[PDB]
């Protein structure tokens, strides 16, 4: 948000006063720079993981695990798998600026779409470096090992495993595909922000004392010397409308930044 | 009788033109499902009051209403206005009236004491159900007087339910944004008689009320919430939304309210010598101004203030008007 | 006094454009809805198009819809009708008809919302012919 | 398509009524207007509303308008009334502005 | 002060002490943000001390890229400088497996 | 650019990095009035010149309409001792347009004509006439000894039951009892008639010799304006940015064909936010949109000074066909890259423009654009029996750095 | 914490020049609102487990 | 409201309303940090759990 245009944007009789205030406007501008290069260095720390873009390879025998659901679907003009579709589709106001994201949705998608293949793929050897291949049997017996299960109870009985593993991937693609809104925390951000802003907008209609609260009311109406004890009121009043949003935002990105970061170590 | 005023009586209240928003207007509307009073005045017409508006309606057969009478005294001694619309022509007019005790126009009224006001145009009631055949056009009004303007909304939709209102939503539009002035406190109708015996609608009143106008993608209000008749409309208003999901919403702020006024003062009778003050015979010199305590009194200042002795009277910290109130 | 006068009317090829210009003077010409009204030689009216008070709603008839024009200019008082890929059946001579009614009253903010059907002022009228 | 069909003439002694009729298939519905047109010159709108006279039209005009026909009638027919008589269908809402055949009154 | 006096000197004041209140009321709401982030990474360093240094942390990723084996810290400025000792391996080859 | 960016870090050297160094806004080409065309002059002369005015107590009452009010022929006039206004300039009423211009008219006593403003106490605005504490309008007054000294026919009230509100009469002529106890038919014990004359004699000194006051209250944009100042109306401009004044109704931005139906009452328009967007011409009676003509920020593309002086900027969501209004060109989503040539070539992200593109400094050496690229593409030689074992190692030391507290400043 | 209650509760005067301000009541009260329901979400969290 | 008329008291409820509505701003502010201090101590207890 330009805090100089949303205090009073095409009045220099207005600015001039601005500048008696200081550097309040600087500061706002400077928080919200912060917060949102800050939410580039959050999606860069959770996806950006991987070194190398690893590809799932075009024959796909992972001894019965299906992931079709999951791998990217070349059949589309984005990356976007079946069940990040599913995902993707379930989710000029007086200064305000909506900068777009570094990482392009489609840049991403190709990043999960590396963490996939090299998860399924090399197992957990391509987070400790070069990723070492594997067929995804053993990868998933010695993945048993680590619960404390022998690797036996996998390959005696893998077909029931690989069954009963597609039809849970199966059942959330039904559940996403359903009338459920389980993507409630998302959308909580979405509409936080929305609703932020939205009061801010509509809080330029108040006058907050003043005799209108449209500045080009009381240039037209009023000489300067009586102007200016109008303008100072309106100037009041929208400052500290925009010192409680950025406020209220620079709280919201901490704790989106605290999500981002457990976000970050559960990958 | 009575009937019940479903969802009438809104009207768009401004000249500002809104699309696809859901606005929180507070003014003068009918209350939904209210009490509207159902007059059969052909087998009369009595002067009703105009409280703050009035939401007028009808549904007659052959255009039997004309217009309306509005004022006060209604015999002269004040301004009144009058609307009347002949066939060819509504006039629209205030003077001091001597309205007759059963106004009604022959097949004619008007007058010309002390009168302000004037406007002759074209008529807005015509005898338009003759062309929807059984179906009865519902000519809906809304008065209104604030701010020295005589506001008046109209809309007319055809209709065939019979003894009720529709159950329905249609806004009403501007017809007239009258600059009169005048105080307006009664009204009553006048009708069209073919046989001139010098011896049907509907009357809701306004009251103030928040509403949550929906404008759609035309610009047109089609739904409306009234904000104070239940706790659900209270929600949706609070939201500003027409539906709301499941949950628990914090909506108003409940707040016994104080049955009566209590004051409890000191015992004490005598009255308090400013005469003393005012009355002396000599006044000091000013580098020795008397100094003399006012305590235990009933000190009446009302007598102070509107004396016309005093050329003078500026209190700064206390207001002159109230000081008889406060105890100091 | 309340009168109409047009011009632009002459002879046209078939397939070209023309246009024509009703002036309006004696009243208020942005209260009043306005026609358009053409008659073919020897023959009846017909009805061409109508324009609102402010030229939010147009309505033309089926044999001018897609090839004519309606247009006014409040601020000049006068009335354009644009006319595209003329034919043969255009030759008539072309009337502007002011409504009886008013639809609003500029002056005064009156809406009568309810209307006489009468358009009691007609122009004088201009010729236009289309011939090869 | 819409046709407010009218006869071509009507033929009517000097002093006698002549009825001019214009029919319609939903015309009831809609309100008629009658001009009245001499030769060489533009129409002059006579009735409207389907009964009623704008002002300076003589008295002698009337119409009526029920069902699929409207009809003028004028009580006294006079020498100058010789002219071309076209009916329309008014309707604003429906944007239906459609005027008659037109009808050739004859005196003789 | 020197150049008004106390009936009209009040009002060029009180426009200071809002200005400045206002002025010390946002240094201190910002600090207080800073000092939940400070406080954040301060837990995040005292979980790393512990689980790193003090022992060996199976965690990936969290105390260095790679097999951890120990770490080793160094005092600074306002902060700690974590030396994640790792184990990753280097010279694949293929083999076929059963 | 650059030394703007230097200016805004208030720094001589400047890191790599992209800096927001000021905001892009276009300036209006030209102004725009439309007022309505009323055609005919206001009768303010029957008003100020009026043979009779009338008692303070019956004041009178004219309302305006339909006028080229021309308020600055009453404000050059060297007659008016008093006119001052106390919502609007006297020197800028004649480019505002107003609605139900009321004028009032009466005499008053002299010096206390300033009784006659808002918030004001005594026996004239208590009980005689009272105007709002929010008044919009102005008050007008001058000496009259000459036209209505001696005189009794004027008259004001002493007394009244309560205040009057603002823009109240009162006509009645009941007996006021002062006292406590009952008074009727006449002036009893503390009891009095509520009136009586000025008595202007030429003898009375100034401040008591009769002064003729005039107020004219206003308002505006409630309505279709109609006591509109002379301001003469201009063409109509569309599709460039213009500061425009619609029945006094001032803005800037680029007015353009709509298609939004407004009812004929209604004049203006309001968005979601309740910010005018739309505009009923006065003059045509058409529609036109109000979109703010194109602003953005302006952000500097600079490596370190240390490396080269060379920048490019970016305008940010801003369209490239209108940028050099104000002051290599490539469309980036994030607005316009000015400076920096396109690469199809992908490297590693250094500088982040936004939407998935970034600029380097790379070599004939020059600033460039491109596509990030994620990473080396790498397709892992998956069989289901093939397996991948290191046969060495390697023991990498990482280092972490991590802030743990700051200062402690009180 | 009521807004209107809080600064000058049961008084029309003060409720009508609070307007002025605009919906500074609203987001108060919506941020306690928010805060209030993420104690019981902690409470949850923890313990429903 | 006692002492002084609308057109005076107006101009002190003024300032009353500024200095409660900034005192009631700083008491949200301080407890929506505190709230999150809260839960990352709420999400710390139920990671422990
Ligand atoms: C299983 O994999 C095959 C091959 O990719 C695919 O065609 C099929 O749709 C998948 N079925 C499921 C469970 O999605
Ligand atoms: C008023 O309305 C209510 C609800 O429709 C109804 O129960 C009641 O009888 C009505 N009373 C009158 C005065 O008609
Ligand atoms: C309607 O009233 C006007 C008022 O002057 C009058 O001139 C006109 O003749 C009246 N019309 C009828 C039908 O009497
Ligand atoms: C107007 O009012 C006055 C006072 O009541 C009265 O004398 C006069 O007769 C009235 N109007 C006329 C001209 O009849
Ligand atoms: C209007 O008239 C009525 C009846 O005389 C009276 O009670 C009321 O106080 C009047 N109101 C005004 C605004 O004068
Ligand atoms: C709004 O107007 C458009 C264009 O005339 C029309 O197609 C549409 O049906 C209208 N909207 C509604 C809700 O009727
Ligand atoms: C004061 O006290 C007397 C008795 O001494 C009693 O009669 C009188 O009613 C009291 N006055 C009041 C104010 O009640
Ligand atoms: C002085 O005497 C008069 C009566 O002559 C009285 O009205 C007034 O109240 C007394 N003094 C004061 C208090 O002004
Ligand atoms: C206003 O009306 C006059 C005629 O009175 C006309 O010449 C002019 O074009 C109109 N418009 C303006 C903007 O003056
Ligand atoms: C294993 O096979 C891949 C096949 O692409 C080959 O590139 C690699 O050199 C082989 N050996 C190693 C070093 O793993
Ligand atoms: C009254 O006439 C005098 C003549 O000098 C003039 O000063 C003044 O302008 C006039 N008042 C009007 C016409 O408003
Ligand atoms: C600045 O550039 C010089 C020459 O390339 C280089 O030696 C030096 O290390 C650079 N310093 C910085 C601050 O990077
Ligand atoms: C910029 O404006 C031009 C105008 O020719 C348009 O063609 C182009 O699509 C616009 N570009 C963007 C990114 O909006
Ligand atoms: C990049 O590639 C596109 C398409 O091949 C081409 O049109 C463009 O000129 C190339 N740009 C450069 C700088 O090579
Ligand atoms: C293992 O790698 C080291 C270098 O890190 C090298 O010196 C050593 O010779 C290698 N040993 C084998 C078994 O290749």
């Amino acid at each position: 948000v330009d805090c100089t245009m949303y205090i009073c944007g095409d009045s220099t009789e207005c600015s001039n006063l601005l500048l008696q205030y200081g550097s309040f406007c600087t500061q706002l501008n400077r928080a919200l720079t912060g917060i949102a290069v800050e939410q580039d260095k959050n999606t860069q720390e959770v996806f950006a993981q991987v070194k190398q873009i690893y590809k799932t390879p075009p024959i796909k025998d992972f001894g019965g695990f299906n992931f079709s659901q999951i791998l990217p679907d070349p059949s589309k003009p984005s990356k976007r798998s079946f069940i990040e579709d599913l995902l993707f589709n379930k989710v000029k106001f007086n200064g305000l600026t909506v900068l777009p994201p570094l990482l392009t949705d489609e840049m991403i998608a190709q990043y999960t779409s590396a963490l996939l293949a090299g998860t399924i793929t090399s197992g957990w050897t391509f987070g400790a470096g070069a990723a070492l291949q594997i067929p995804f049997a053993m990868q998933m017996a010695y993945r048993f090992n680590g619960i404390g299960v022998t690797q036996n109870v996998l390959y005696e009985n893998q077909k029931l495993i690989a069954n009963q593993f597609n039809s849970a991937i199966g059942k959330i693609q039904d559940s996403l595909s359903s009338t459920a809104s389980a993507l409630g925390k998302l959308q909580d951000v979405v509409n936080q922000n929305a609703q932020a802003l939205n009061t801010l907008v509509k809080q330029l209609s108040s006058n907050f004392g003043a005799i209108s609260s449209v500045l080009n009311d009381i240039l037209s109406r009023l000489d300067p010397p009586e102007a200016e004890v109008q303008i100072d009121r309106l100037i009041t009043g929208r400052l500290q409308s925009l010192q409680t949003y950025v406020t209220q935002q620079l709280i919201r990105a901490a704790e989106i930044r605290a999500s981002a970061n457990l976000a970050a170590t559960k990958m | 009788a009575y009937t019940n005023s479903f969802t009438r009586g809104v009207y768009y209240p401004d000249k500002v033109f809104r699309s696809s928003v859901l606005h929180s207007t507070q003014d003068l509307f009918l209350p939904f499902f209210s009490n509207v009073t159902w007059f059969h005045a052909i087998h009369d017409n009595p002067v009703l009051p105009f409280n703050d508006g009035v939401y007028f309606a009808s549904t007659e057969k052959s255009n039997i209403i004309r217009g309306w009478i509005f004022g006060t005294t209604l015999d002269s001694k004040t301004q009144s206005l009058l609307i009347v619309n002949n066939a060819t022509n509504v006039v629209i007019k205030v003077c001091e009236f001597q309205f007759c005790n059963d106004p009604f126009l022959g097949v004619v009224y008007s007058s010309a004491n002390n009168c302000t006001f004037e406007y002759v145009s074209q008529p807005f009631l015509m005898d338009l159900e003759g062309k929807q055949g059984n179906f009865k056009n519902l000519r809906e009004f809304v008065f209104k007087n604030i701010d020295g303007y005589f506001k008046i909304y109209s809309k007319h939709t055809p209709i065939n339910l019979v003894r009720d209102l529709p159950q329905g939503f249609s806004a009403l539009e501007p017809l007239v944004d009258l600059p009169i002035g005048i105080n307006i406190t009664r009204f009553q109708t006048l009708l069209a008689l073919h046989r001139s015996y010098l011896t049907a609608y509907y009357v809701g009143y306004l009251q103030p009320r928040t509403f949550l106008l929906k404008y759609n993608e035309n610009g047109t209000i089609t739904d409306a919430v009234d904000c104070a008749l239940d706790p659900l409309s209270e929600t949706k208003c609070t939201l500003k939304s027409f539906t709301v999901e499941k949950g628990i919403y914090q909506t108003s702020n409940f707040r016994v309210q104080p049955t009566e006024s209590i004051v409890r003062f000191p015992n004490i009778t005598n009255l308090c010598p400013f005469g003393e003050v005012f009355n002396a015979t000599r006044f000091a010199s000013v580098y020795a101004w008397n100094r003399k305590r006012i305590s235990n009194c009933v000190a009446d200042y009302s007598v102070l203030y509107n004396s016309a002795s005093f050329s003078t009277f500026k209190c700064y910290g206390v207001s002159p008007t109230k000081l008889n109130d406060l105890c100091f | 006094q309340v009168q109409l006068v047009e011009s632009g009317g002459g002879v046209v090829q078939p397939g070209r454009s023309l246009r024509l210009s009703c002036a309006a003077s004696g009243f208020t010409f942005s209260n009043y809805g306005m026609h358009w009204v053409r008659q073919a030689p020897g023959k009846g009216l017909e009805w061409v198009a109508i324009i609102s008070f402010d030229g939010s709603n147009r309505y033309y008839a089926d044999s001018v819809k897609g090839r004519f024009t309606i247009s006014r200019d409040n601020s000049k008082n006068t009335l354009y009708l644009q006319m595209d890929s003329l034919r043969a059946e255009d030759t008539a001579v072309y009337y502007c008809a002011k409504d009886l009614s008013f639809y609003y009253d500029i002056s005064t903010g009156y809406y009568p919302q309810s209307y006489n059907s009468g358009t009691d002022v007609w122009g004088q009228g201009t010729t236009v012919t289309v011939s090869s | 398509s819409y046709e407010l069909t009218q006869p071509p003439s009507v033929s009517v002694s000097p002093g006698q009524t002549a009825s001019i009729t214009c029919s319609g298939d939903k015309l009831g519905d809609k309100y008629a207007c009658w001009y009245q047109q001499k030769p060489g010159q533009s129409p002059v709108l006579v009735i409207y509303q389907d009964n009623k006279r704008p002002s300076g039209i003589p008295e002698r005009f009337s119409g009526s308008n029920s069902g699929n026909t409207a009809t003028l009638t004028i009580s006294g027919t006079q020498a100058m009334d010789e002219a071309d008589y076209y009916c329309q269908g008014w309707d604003r809402s429906t944007g239906y502005y459609v005027f008659g055949t037109g009808t050739k009154v004859t005196v003789l | 002060l020197s150049r008004l006096d106390p009936p009209e000197a009040e009002v060029q004041i009180d426009r200071l002490i809002t200005g400045r209140l206002q002025s010390l009321q946002t240094y201190v709401t910002q600090q207080l943000i800073r000092a939940a982030e400070i406080r954040a990474s301060a837990n995040l360093a005292a979980t790393k001390m512990s689980e790193c240094v003090l022992g060996q942390s199976k965690r990936v990723d969290f105390c260095g890229k790679g097999y951890h084996l120990m770490s080793f810290p160094q005092s600074a400025p306002h902060g700690v400088v974590f030396l994640h000792v790792t184990y990753v391996p280097a010279q694949e080859k293929n083999f076929t497996t059963a | 650019p650059l030394s703007e960016t230097k200016c805004t870090l208030k720094s001589f050297t400047v890191e790599k990095g992209i800096y927001q160094t000021s905001n892009f806004r276009v300036q209006p080409t030209e102004s725009i009035v439309r007022f309505p065309n009323i055609t005919n002059l206001c009768p303010f002369g029957e008003v100020f010149n009026a043979t009779r005015f009338a008692s303070v107590y019956a004041w009178n009452r004219k309302r305006i309409s339909n006028c080229v009010a021309d308020y600055s022929v009453l404000y050059n006039s060297a007659s008016f001792s008093t006119f001052k206004c106390y919502g609007v300039s006297p020197t800028k009423l004649n480019d505002l347009c107003f609605t139900n211009v009321y004028a009032d008219s009466f005499v008053i006593r002299g010096d206390e004509v300033r009784q006659i403003a808002p918030g004001q106490t005594g026996k004239i605005a208590d009980y005689n006439y009272k105007l709002p504490d929010d008044f919009t309008g102005c008050v007008i007054a001058w000496n009259s000894n000459n036209l209505d000294s001696g005189n009794y026919n004027y008259l004001y009230r002493l007394f009244r039951k309560s205040n009057l509100k603002p823009f109240e009469r009162d006509i009645s002529t009941e007996i006021y009892q002062a006292g406590s106890t009952p008074c009727n038919g006449v002036e009893g014990f503390n009891c009095y008639f509520p009136l009586q004359s000025y008595g202007f004699q030429p003898t009375n000194g100034v401040g008591y010799q009769p002064y003729r006051v005039v107020v004219l209250s206003f308002e505006l944009l409630h309505a279709p304006a109609t006591v509109c100042g002379p301001k003469k109306s201009t063409n109509l401009v569309k599709n460039k940015c213009v500061n425009f004044n619609f029945n006094g109704l001032t803005g800037t931005g680029v007015l353009t064909e709509s298609n939004k139906k407004f009812l004929p009452f209604q004049q203006f328009g309001r968005d979601i936010a309740d910010t005018t967007d739309a505009v009923r011409d006065p003059q045509t009676l058409e529609i036109l949109d109000i979109t703010p003509c194109s602003f953005g920020g302006v952000s500097v593309i600079t490596p370190g000074t240390n490396t080269s002086n060379q920048v490019a900027v970016l305008y940010q969501g801003v369209n490239c066909t209108e940028v050099p209004v104000a002051i290599n060109v490539f469309q980036t989503r994030a607005g316009c890259l000015i400076g920096a040539e396109h690469v199809n070539n992908s490297y590693e992200c250094d500088i982040p423009i936004g939407a998935g593109i970034c600029a380097s400094y790379q070599t004939s050496q020059s600033i460039i654009a491109y596509t990030m690229s994620l990473g080396a593409e790498n397709s892992v030689a998956y069989s289901n029996n093939s397996i991948a074992i290191p046969t060495n190692f390697t023991i990498s030391v990482t280092t972490e750095i991590l802030p743990v507290s700051m200062t402690k400043t009180s």
